[PDB]
């Protein structure tokens, strides 16, 4: 799901 | 890669009865952005995998108040406060704060009832199976409680162990039980040089192995 | 009703390729990030690969990164996985997820669509009779590949009292039985078959439980 926030 | 670690393995409880999961990350899972992003699945037998909490402890609206969570930093808490039949399954954490996501291993529920002894059949090879040159002799072993269940086959008097697969079902929604097959498969010729086929169920629910048995003779 | 439906999902080569999709309705599918997120046989969830509603942009997973590729057609409601030099460990099931930024998690998975990466080839069942107040019959399933099969007892008039197991993989083939149980006056009086079929091989088979 991080990689939706960077 | 975070990892994520869940205690325990298996949990069985008791309808109406509280139950908890832990769940602890190699890391701190506190974002950047001053977020923590810990959350909490379950995938029921056969089912999509549904969430149950984000965001530490915040309830997905289709879920039931019964389920809470809460922690912080690397340790982190499911709590159920009251079992229901329908929590049967798998329970998950994941973390969405590190890249890549990652997942728990998973924590198997299973729902507590009353001892049931298996129903057991025994089936010879048919004929037809017989023509392809090997002979499977089935046994079934319906509707038990609990699934700790020990099966062994003997021929003639000796215990034979393989050629053996066994094959068990989840927890029957329905009753809470389980089933499980265990099939013996030989040569034909193998098959046709022994007379007695035993199947030896071993369970909590007798003082000794509940038997079946055939003869290639009758 | 946010519903996510995966297709494609089948036997495959090891060093060949197949392209998933994951139908999507219920919600403006344009406005979301995706993933696709698998699960192998010992029930272990992997992430895959991600996109977002945005851009273009796309993640993948140190094992499938330069093999597959993530893509959609907000057009279509549709997200894709192209996945390429498959391997054994690719076998899985793949499920499309949706991202919700509004509550800061993936939220909603589909049903999932089945990939099995493997050179052994497709095979029709062999169908066998398990014949003995109740009384129980069934039928053994063996030798094909790949999954599933589906059994049904009399056309599926015949519900209660029913077990299918799930398949055992002995030697690059599936073997399953399932049991039925009836009132012992019911039969051999009157007939009872197990009805087979294995859509990968086009195989329909009736079993027809006879007394030994």
């Amino acid at each position: 799901d991080a990689e939706f926030r960077h | 890669y975070v990892v994520m670690t869940q205690t325990p393995l298996t949990l069985s409880v008791t309808i109406g009865q509280p139950a908890s999961i832990s769940c602890k990350s190699s890391q701190s899972l506190l974002d950047s952005d001053g977020k923590t992003y810990l959350n909490w699945l379950l995938q029921r037998p056969g089912q999509s995998p549904k969430r149950l909490i984000y965001l530490v402890s915040k309830l997905d609206s289709g879920v039931p108040d019964r389920f809470t969570g809460s922690g912080s930093g690397t340790d982190f808490t499911l709590k159920i406060s009251r079992i229901e039949a329908e929590d049967l399954g798998l329970y998950y954490c994941w973390q969405g704060t590190h890249f890549p996501r990652t997942f728990g291993g998973g924590t198997k529920l299973e729902i507590k009832r009353a001892d049931a002894a298996p129903t057991v059949s025994i089936f010879p090879p048919s004929s037809e199976q017989l023509t392809s040159g090997g002979a499977s002799v089935v046994c079934f072993l319906n509707n038990f409680y609990p699934k700790d269940i020990n099966v062994k086959w003997k021929i003639d008097g000796s215990e034979r162990q393989n050629g053996v697969l066994n094959s068990w079902t989840d927890q029957d929604s329905k009753d809470s039980t389980y089933s499980m097959s265990s099939t013996l498969t030989l040569t034909k010729d193998e098959y046709e040089r022994h007379n007695s086929y035993t199947c030896e169920a071993t369970h909590k629910t007798s003082t000794s192995p509940i038997v079946k048995s055939f003869n290639r003779n009758e | 009703e946010v519903k996510l439906v995966e297709s494609g999902g089948g036997l495959v080569k090891p060093g060949a390729s197949l392209k998933l999709s994951c139908a999507a309705s219920g919600f403006t599918f344009s406005n979301y990030g995706m993933s696709w997120v698998r699960q192998n046989s010992d029930k272990r969830l992997e992430w895959v690969a991600s996109i977002r509603s945005g851009g273009g942009r796309t993640y993948y997973s140190d094992n499938v990164k330069g093999r597959f590729t993530i893509s959609r057609e907000n057009a279509k409601n549709t997200l894709y996985l192209q996945m390429s030099s498959l391997k054994s460990e690719d076998t899985a099931l793949y499920y499309c997820v949706r991202y919700d930024h509004y509550s800061g998690s993936s939220d909603y998975w589909g049903q999932g669509t089945t990939v099995t990466v493997s050179s052994a080839k497709t095979t029709p069942p062999s169908v066998y009779p398990l014949a003995p107040s109740m009384v129980t019959l069934g039928c053994l399933v063996k030798g094909y590949f790949p999954e599933p099969v589906t059994v049904t007892w009399n056309s599926g008039s015949l519900s209660s009292g029913v077990h299918t197991f799930p398949a055992v993989l002995q030697s690059d083939l599936y073997t399953l039985s399932s049991s039925v149980t009836v009132p012992s006056s019911t039969w051999p009086s009157e007939t009872v078959t197990c009805n087979v079929a294995h859509p990968a091989s086009s195989t329909k088979v009736d079993k027809k439980i006879v007394p030994r």
